[PDB]
């Protein structure tokens, strides 16, 4: 996953 | 009566903005897997009966812009309006490839005064951005 | 007589204030997959806030961020909905 | 594992940067309609459904009345933020 | 399933935050009505179920000693958990008669991490104050 | 009518  | 009434000639339109590359000056990277959600959300919101229109890499003044013109179209005939923002974000702002720009001005455009067409009528954001750097850890 | 006009909004942030969401570069962000598979199933038969509260919870429990980070791993994530609607909103009839 | 945010609701008797017409003779406006709206359906209603009519209740009924032409005839809607992630009754 | 389970030997503690006067330095006058609202708002939490007690002119050292204490009680036998905040405020304080505090300060002590016994139960806030100057004209 |  990845922060946005 | 306790429910918006849902009796127009047509459901709305349903804006989706899809910012997956940015300038590299914001120090921004690729959104990898936003074209998976705004191809999700089209097909999706497309069912429930909204006209939707996707656009892609928009900088702050096109966000801006687009926005302002839809506020300033005829919805009379609409139950309603809808519109979703896919990017990198921050507490109350919301990144354009261009930069940033305040979520609060992009929906000023539809406020009663100013969007005679969509008053007494829904107007909805859906918003897919951070709102700052903070992890939400858990518990049990 | 007159209405304000900060009336009839709604927001569906993916996430609470000060905080960070969760995307998958594969699958898409959690909220947007969420919102989506719920609106599938009771799109046309559930009130908004009864769609937005179900897509909370779903995203609250079945995702967990996996990253070989101590800040980045194991994380959660609950989305955020404002609400100035003053009648209840289904999308048919 | 639940996020520590969750489960929380806030219903704001206005929306963030306006103001809130308090009665001193009635009272505020967001109380008086919620105080109805409660004590007349807080019983079997879920919540966000109480708070909307709270919201109309408020959005409508209501409008300044005050010498300042500044502070004539102003509105005003309350702001519901939720992070419930179940439905809410008073009963059973 | 899709409900928050009620079934328990109490509804939940509500705590009513009065504030009338404030101190002479803080500069707000005195918030006249705001009786005639706690007593509606106590008999009608009153009569939900809750276990409601009022607390009047509370400095902000007070309502942070009070929520935080509350945080700290045992919640194991309470269906969710309502706290009511009825004074000045502006955007995201809130005025105790001494001054102001952060309302997100007063609800933190609530967090699943900080309240183990209200976990998976709803907390709820209603906020009667200001949160800035702007009015609302209206339209049409 | 005041303002809070």
């Amino acid at each position: 996953y990845v922060a946005d | 009566t306790y429910q918006y009434n849902m009796n127009f000639e047509k459901l709305g339109k349903c804006i989706i903005i899809n910012n997956k590359n940015f300038d590299k000056v914001t120090g921004m990277g690729v959104r990898n897997g936003t074209d998976k959600d705004a191809e999700a959300l089209f097909k999706c919101f497309r069912s429930l009966g909204f006209d939707v229109i996707v656009y892609n890499d928009c900088s702050c003044a096109k966000m801006q812009d687009l926005l302002k013109k839809a506020s300033e179209e005829d919805h009379t005939n609409a139950a309603c309006f809808a519109c979703i923002l896919l990017s990198h974000g921050e507490e109350n702002v919301i990144y354009g490839k261009d930069g940033v720009t305040p979520i609060k001005d992009l929906t000023a455009h539809f406020r009663g005064d100013r969007c005679k067409t969509l008053l007494e009528k829904p107007k909805l954001f859906f918003i897919q951005a951070c709102r700052g750097t903070e992890l939400d850890d858990g518990i049990q | 007589y007159k209405i304000p006009v900060e009336a009839d909004f709604l927001f569906a942030y993916s996430t609470v204030p000060g905080y960070y969401s969760w995307r998958s570069p594969g699958r898409g962000s959690w909220f947007v997959q969420a919102l989506c598979s719920i609106l599938e199933e009771h799109g046309k038969d559930l009130e908004i806030m009864q769609i937005l509260t179900r897509v909370n919870d779903r995203v609250a429990r079945h995702f967990e961020s996996q990253s070989d980070d101590p800040h980045f791993h194991e994380k959660k994530q609950i989305p955020c909905v404002v609400s100035m609607l003053t009648k209840e909103l289904y999308f048919s009839q």
